[PDB]
């Protein structure tokens, strides 16, 4: 007897909940980074102005 | 590197002895011991070992006066010169140059007496006659070139000074007054010569003696010297030297230029004292030789040994402000030589004066000379000049002055090399000063490397010439170039390198040697961050604390910035960690070592505060707060205190829970004095790393600001709070900066606690959708992530997660994980992570053993484990229980109360029966354990129930406190009569709908909210919902229509089957518990029916029919859907007899008749008078418990016809025998006479049946609960036949009605404006081609009607069909989601009448004790009136076969309604249960 079919499974259009942005792998990338600690935080001249007001034996005694 | 310097001092030893010994050998070997003297004044010089460079010095003074008392003058020169050039910056040709060398503190401890040694050797080689004038410079100005020694050797200075006077061939004049000058300021005796001393006065006044050539010109330095110490006495006049005409005339001169223009003087010599006062104003009144005469002045000065004197010093101002005012006129270049002349001699007068702030002005002159005449060679000279200032004037703070000097220099410099050339001036190890500080050192380095390094712009490694192995380690530890041979230095300065960076790929005689533990514990701690390790945080802690800390005093030295910044990274690590007990000993030890670390105790205030809030010892945490808040303000603190202070403030237990008053200081109060700390675009353009620690406070405040809103039932403002949190964290990511390890940790705790917060916002609400998408959120980032307790603390949460939503094989995979996560901490220090692990693993007797240990005697001041005793269940006292977490205590102690109650009921079989009966509420008309005492056990279970707050509770939660408050009141009123008794059921009746509500409530309002509440830095109450859910069940039953409302839930407490019925008409409210437990339980029956359906579903997949082709594995399709079609008709009728058997009359829609039911009732009471013992032997009729008219009412709704008449009415007779019975009236079994009761019962019923009027409802609205939804009810047998639709709750329904003014069934036009979709994906051949024909013809006379046929439709496409038909069909896979996301129809207000035909397009994907969602919520969210769709998948030719008689048998006349048309559709399928009970329908019925 013939076989009766069904339709093909579709997948439904991915949720994401309103204005959220996903943290992509360079953002994973800088939370997993160790950095040093004690790294220190990261051209016209001017002129500077004015402010407003013996024996051998005294050698040795010498060093000694 | 002390067998190096053992060594070298042997070889000196071995010279300095044998050298006396034989002088002959060891004059030819004397490059062996320079080599040695070299090679350890290097060593010395290069580890900053600078108390042995004076040991060494004291061998090498002794080497040179061993040479000359064996006449090797020669060597014992070069060796004078030698010892000078090794330990002095300033570099020495000839003993001039040691003559005039001025006094540093690196030659202070032997520069005179080396200059005497030189005097020595002048005398000893007959130099005096050449080295004449110089000697007289020496001596002229002795106050600075000699008299600056305290311990100077004076009577060997003095014998020197004499013997030369005994030689000379000139000047003898001025030996002689020196000579008693010396004798008389150092007390000594004058019989070191027998001529007595008035005879030696008078003897230097000859023409021979007086005689000074050319050097007359420092006669009158001398003799000042001499008569200045002698005023008074027997005074050698200048007259005895000086005749009358040679003095006279000077003054006479004056008065009527006029300086020795060769000579660079003034023309006379020994000018007076007041004469000069007429001679410097006379230059003040005035091209480019007019500087060469202010050279002739100003040198005259230098060489007339005056004192210090006002009339000098004013026009001294006035030369150089002249000065710098005609920089610009010196064009050409022997004026500009001109320039550096004065400049030169000028500096020169300020050393001798001790001027120097004055000296500093000379600098700025040389400085401005350089960059108008734009020259290098004037700026070298700037340079020099000023570190000529630092060594003189040895101060180490004024050195920091001259560092942001030094900044100008460079900036200034004609090109780059020129640049670096100014900075190794600078750079330089001479500016050490001998300081043996680690402090100094750092300080030094590093704001050279700031204000001056970074100017240089330099990418290779340059090896700075004459600095340190220590200064190089500092200053390129804070570079960013790459290769730097750091392998040659010591392992100590290679420490300090490697901890500087962020790299680590690993001598008694060292400055470091003093910090070797210090410096080895910051490399210990930094190499475990870098591993993402704390294998050895506790032990550097504890060593840090004993062997370092507390020896503070005893090591009595002013605290480096490397061991703050060790401090500040360590109290930072150790909180990430949560090692608070050790973050307790360590900031308590650093706050009481405020005299060295008080720089630092604002950090230690910060962490010791988090550290007792981790603890939860919230009576130390509110005391420091109260403390912390009065003493430090905020107006004058700098942002990074500031930051700190507010940081440690953002707890919730710091607050009370009391979101108002929070908001009021971070968002009130805070911003008014301090409004940086909430500058998030940096407006104010803050230092990169104070930016980010400002934007990582607002994350951490929002993040807080969640918990209080959640806390407080603002789940809305929670939600965006959370969002807002996520929001600036990704805005923080994406700043082009290299994160510092301090904001890393501090950011991953709040970003995780972000995600940890989300989902039990949604875990409260019950949303299961928004909990799976942060779940995987969540879940990714901890993967790539290496950090033990971020990725241990995450994996147990969710674990939590996985428990609750009952994901079984994620659940058991993430505790393997989370278990073996454990292992990479500390268990020891960790309490709070320990916990949560003895927790997981079911280990709760060592859970309270392991807190006890860690508190030990502090036991008494945390509420850790309290914490843990509500978390297992357990209620704790209300007056030790923290304000907070007393609605938890509450909630547990309602479950307790509860369990308590019905165990001690339990145990009376009277009540043991009673659980396991069937129940209704409004039931009768109004060991062994006591009546009243039960009462009243039971009144205060009901009233306890009352009196939580319902906004306190997640939905789940309410759920239970529903169907617990029912079965109190269901139990109570079955015992006894209660107050309020109708009353008490209409709030019952709308408790439980509260639970149904607000999740789908919820998910409407947060699908619709502004995206722009999310990037800006609507709430609803269940208060106004009560009132809502309980108007919505008023106004059902005020309306009067003929309907029945049948709600069918199941209990989780009890297991029991709860029905509950709402008649508008008749106005009355029924409800009744079913004890379900042939034989099978709600949960046994749903692991049936998903078993079947699950199979059902998966023979449907073209997976599975596409590999089916040969005719005999048609057979084994068809004979498996055959079996499974049984196996659920029998699952059906197994519902059908034991969980409803005897009252399936409660589904009736039959309406007795009133006048007859009258008639019933009598002979009802009579039957049971006769009948029933306590009837027939106690009391009187007026005394007999009466039955209430519903229950009398489901005999007559029996069929005596039906072949199981007898089993039915059977269950109906103890129904009603059990209604008496707790009511207090026994009927032992035994003595029933069931003959007659069967008898009499059915004879009564029968002379009904013949008799009734034959009306009924006009509906039945199933309030089906989201847990019974999977269950086909309209196919159970007595649901068969009736007109049903189903409805998610009261509220729904309510609206449904509302917005249609009451009428039924809906009707809907159909001619014009139908939509319909057809095979969108041509998967649906055979479908497509029995309905192409009928579709189109529609359409063709049908006006603005549309169809989609073989075609993927676009999302804004039917987002116009669904908001703008008045019917809307679709055949396909599902309900069309894949064209159309779940927001978009929930954005809608009203939806056209859906008939979602296809696969599983009712169905709705479980998530354990959260609520389980599908598309046909999200069409009913939409504002769909009526939605039809399938509760699996079903095959096409069945379902098509049903489709075709949907159509015809609706007037797709007086055609059927849906409910009917759907009802009278069933029987076409094949498979009548596998296909035919799939379809189902909520909403309002519609009629065409």
């Amino acid at each position: 007897m013939d076989i009766e079919i069904a339709p093909q499974r579709q997948e439904p259009l991915p949720y994401v909940p309103e204005g959220y942005s996903p943290f992509q792998q360079d953002d994973i990338e800088k939370l997993k980074t160790f950095n040093s600690p004690y790294k220190l935080d990261l051209d016209k001249v001017d002129l500077l102005p004015l402010e407003q007001i013996l024996d051998p034996e005294e050698l040795e005694d010498l060093v000694t | 590197s002390i067998g190096i310097l053992a060594m070298h001092n042997n070889i000196i030893r071995d010279f300095t002895k044998i050298a006396s010994n034989n002088i002959d050998l060891a004059i030819e070997d004397i490059t062996t011991v320079d080599h040695s003297l070299n090679s350890i004044y290097s060593l010395l010089k290069s580890h900053h070992m600078w108390g042995h460079i004076n040991s060494t010095v004291k061998q090498h003074l002794m080497i040179i006066v061993k040479l000359i008392n064996n006449n090797a003058l020669g060597l014992a020169s070069s060796e004078i010169i030698f010892l000078f050039n090794e330990t002095n910056l300033f570099q020495a040709h000839s003993l001039k140059n040691i003559l005039l060398a001025d006094f540093s503190t690196w030659n202070d401890y032997y520069l005179s007496n080396l200059k005497i040694l030189a005097l020595q050797i002048i005398l000893k080689r007959k130099l005096v006659d050449e080295y004449l004038p110089h000697i007289l410079e020496l001596f002229s100005h002795d106050k600075r070139y000699l008299l600056k020694d305290p311990n100077l050797k004076a009577h060997a200075l003095t014998k020197i000074v004499l013997s030369f006077f005994s030689v000379t061939t000139s000047c003898k004049v001025l030996f002689g007054l020196k000579f008693l000058q010396y004798i008389k300021q150092f007390k000594l005796p004058f019989k070191k010569f027998n001529i007595t001393v008035e005879c030696f006065s008078k003897n230097l006044l000859h023409k021979n003696y007086l005689e000074m050539g050319p050097n007359k010109i420092y006669l009158n330095s001398f003799y000042l010297s001499y008569s200045m110490l002698y005023d008074g006495l027997d005074k050698i006049m200048l007259l005895d030297i000086l005749s009358y005409e040679e003095t006279t005339e000077v003054q006479r001169a004056i008065k009527s230029e006029y300086c020795n223009m060769s000579e660079n003087r003034l023309l006379w010599s020994c000018i007076s004292v007041d004469d000069l006062n007429v001679i410097l104003e006379n230059a003040t009144n005035f091209i480019s030789a007019t500087l060469k005469c202010l050279v002739c002045l100003w040198s005259t000065i230098r060489l007339e040994g005056l004192p210090k004197n006002k009339d000098i010093l004013r026009q001294f101002d006035c030369t150089v402000i002249y000065i710098n005012s005609n920089i610009k006129s010196i064009n050409d270049e022997s004026a500009a030589a001109l320039l550096s002349e004065l400049l030169g001699v000028l500096s020169e007068i300020c050393i001798d004066y001790k001027e120097p702030k004055r000296l500093s002005n000379i600098i700025s002159v040389l400085f401005n000379a350089s960059v108008l005449f734009k020259s290098h060679s004037f700026l070298l000279k700037t340079a020099n000049l000023e570190i000529s200032n630092v060594l003189i004037s040895n101060d180490s703070k004024t050195s920091h002055r001259t560092i942001l000097k030094f900044e100008k220099f460079i900036s200034s410099a004609q090109s780059a090399q020129k640049k670096i050339e100014i900075f190794s001036c600078l750079f330089n190890v001479y500016c050490m000063l001998r300081n043996d500080t680690l402090s100094f050192v750092f300080d030094f380095c590093q704001n050279a490397f700031i204000h001056c390094f970074t100017r240089l712009k330099i990418t290779k490694f340059i090896e700075f010439s004459n600095s340190s192995e220590i200064m190089l380690s500092v200053l390129y530890g804070n570079s960013s170039i790459e290769n730097i041979p750091s392998e040659n230095w010591s392992q100590l300065s290679r420490m300090i390198f490697c901890s500087l960076r962020g790299i680590f790929d690993l001598d008694k005689l060292h400055l470091l040697n003093k910090y070797e533990l210090l410096i080895r514990i910051v490399y210990l701690l930094n190499l475990d961050m870098s591993k993402h390790l704390t294998t050895n945080l506790s032990k550097i802690t504890k060593l840090y604390i004993n062997k370092w800390l507390q020896k503070s005093d005893e090591k009595a030295e002013r605290i480096s910035s490397f061991e703050m910044d060790f401090v500040k990274m360590l109290l930072c690590y150790l909180n990430f960690n949560n090692f608070d007990k050790l973050s307790i000993e360590l900031s308590l030890c650093i706050k009481s070592k405020e005299k060295y670390y008080s720089s630092i105790v604002p950090y230690a205030d910060n962490y010791l505060l988090e550290a007792y809030l981790s603890l939860y010892m919230i009576d130390d945490a509110l005391m420091m707060k109260n403390q912390l808040q009065k003493t430090m303000n905020l107006s004058t603190a700098k942002i990074e205190q500031a930051l700190l202070h507010a940081s440690s403030l953002i707890n919730v237990h710091l607050w009370d829970s009391d979101l108002t008053a929070f908001q009021i200081y971070f968002g009130k109060t805070l911003p008014a004095m301090k409004p940086e700390l909430f500058d998030i675009n940096n407006d104010h353009n803050l230092p990169m790393s104070l930016y980010i620690k400002v934007i990582l406070l607002n994350i951490k405040i929002f993040n807080e600001s969640a918990k209080l809103n959640i806390k407080a039932g603002n789940v809305i403002s929670a939600v965006i709070d959370c969002r807002k949190a996520q929001n600036l964290a990704l805005s923080l990511l994406k700043k082009k900066n290299k994160l510092s390890q301090g904001s890393r940790l501090a950011l991953l705790k709040s970003l995780s606690f972000s995600f940890f917060q989300l989902i039990k916002i949604h875990i409260r609400i019950g949303s299961a959708r928004d909990c799976e998408f942060y779940s995987k959120e969540l879940s990714r980032i901890i993967s790539d992530l290496e950090e033990p307790i971020i990725v241990y603390r995450c994996l147990h949460f969710l674990h939590r997660y996985y428990m609750i939503t009952e994901q079984t094989c994620l659940q058991n995979i993430t505790l393997g994980k989370a278990n073996k996560a454990f292992d990479y901490l500390d268990a020891e220090a960790d309490i709070t992570s320990l916990t949560m692990f003895l927790y997981d693993n079911k280990e709760f007797v060592k859970l309270e053993q392991s807190l006890v240990l860690y508190f030990g005697d502090q036991l008494e001041k945390t509420f850790l484990p309290n914490l843990w005793k509500l978390h297992l269940g357990k209620d704790i006292d209300d007056s030790i229980c923290l304000s907070e977490y007393m609605p938890k205590n509450v909630i547990n102690r309602v479950h307790n109360m509860w369990q308590k109650v019905m165990s001690q009921l339990e145990e009376d079989p009277f009540f043991k029966g009673m659980f396991e009966s069937t129940l209704g509420i409004p039931s009768s008309l109004p060991q062994k354990f006591d009546r009243i005492a039960a009462i009243s056990k039971l009144k205060q279970m009901k009233e306890l129930l009352e009196s939580l707050k319902l906004d306190t509770l997640d939905n789940h939660e309410l759920s239970k406190i529903s169907s617990l408050s029912s079965l109190t009141l269901t139990i109570l009123s079955n015992i006894t009569s209660i107050h309020n008794a109708e009353s008490s059921l209409i709030t019952n009746f709308s408790l439980t709908d509260l639970p149904r509500h607000m999740p789908l409530l919820f998910d409407k309002v947060l699908n619709n909210i502004d995206n722009k509440n999310y990037r800006e830095f609507n709430n609803i109450s269940t208060i106004t919902e009560s009132i809502r859910v309980s108007a919505a069940q008023k106004d059902l039953m005020e309306s009067n229509l003929n309907i029945n409302v049948i709600t069918i839930d199941f209990c989780p407490i009890t297991g029991n089957l709860l029905l509950s019925k709402l008649e508008p008409r008749r106005k009355r409210r029924t409800h009744l518990r079913l004890p379900l437990i042939v034989h099978l339980s709600f949960p046994e029956a749903t692991k049936k029916l998903l078993s079947i359906i699950n199979e059902s579903n998966q023979t449907t997949s073209v997976e599975v029919t596409n590999k089916i082709k040969t005719r005999e594995e048609r057979k084994s399709w068809w004979t498996t859907r055959y079996d499974l079609d049984k196996r659920m008709q029998q699952l059906l009728n197994n519902i059908e007899n034991s969980w409803f058997n005897g009252v399936q009359g409660f589904f009736s829609p039959e309406v007795v008749d009133n006048s007859l039911f009258e008639k019933f009732k009598d002979k009802f009471y009579e039957i049971l008078h006769q009948n029933l013992p306590s009837r027939k032997l106690y009391g009187n009729p007026a005394m007999f418990i009466k039955v209430e008219d519903w229950v009398i009412e489901l005999f007559l709704k029996l069929n005596p016809q039906e072949i199981d008449f007898l089993s039915k009415m059977e269950d109906l007779i103890y129904f009603v025998l059990d209604i008496l019975l707790f009511h207090g009236e026994e009927n032992a079994y035994d003595e029933i006479d069931f003959s007659m009761l069967h008898v009499q019962l059915e004879e009564q019923i029968k002379k009904y049946r013949a008799t009734m009027t034959t009306n009924s409802i006009f509906h039945t609205f199933l309030v089906v609960s989201s847990s019974c939804h999977l269950f086909p009810w309209e196919c159970l047998s007595f649901l068969k036949d009736l007109s049903i639709t189903r409805v998610p709750s009261y509220v729904c329904l309510n609206k449904l009605l509302s917005r249609f003014h009451y009428q039924l069934p809906l009707q809907v036009t159909i001619e014009d404006n139908i939509s319909m979709i057809l095979n969108p994906n041509g998967d649906l051949s055979r479908t497509e081609s029995k309905f192409k024909g009928m579709f189109q013809k529609i359409i063709d006379a049908k006006p603005s009607s549309q169809l989609v046929m073989n075609e993927k439709p676009e999302e804004e496409t039917l987002l116009k069909m669904l908001q703008n038909s008045n019917l809307f069909v679709y055949i396909g896979h599902g309900g069309g989601e894949q064209y159309v996301r779940s927001k978009e129809i929930k954005k809608c207000t009203k939806i056209a009448p859906s008939f979602l035909l296809g696969c599983s397009s009712a169905a709705m994907k479980y998530y354990g004790k959260l609520e389980p969602t599908g598309t046909i919520y999200t069409y009913l969210l939409g504002g769909c009136p009526m939605v039809l769709g399938n509760l699996w998948d079903v095959t096409d030719k069945d379902i098509d076969k049903f489709s075709e008689e949907l159509f015809e048998k609706m007037g797709f006349g007086n055609s059927l309604s849906v409910s009917y048309a759907v009802s009278k559709s069933r029987g076409v399928c094949h498979l009548r249960y596998l296909n035919g009970a799939a379809p189902v329908i909520y909403g309002l019925p519609i009629k065409f």
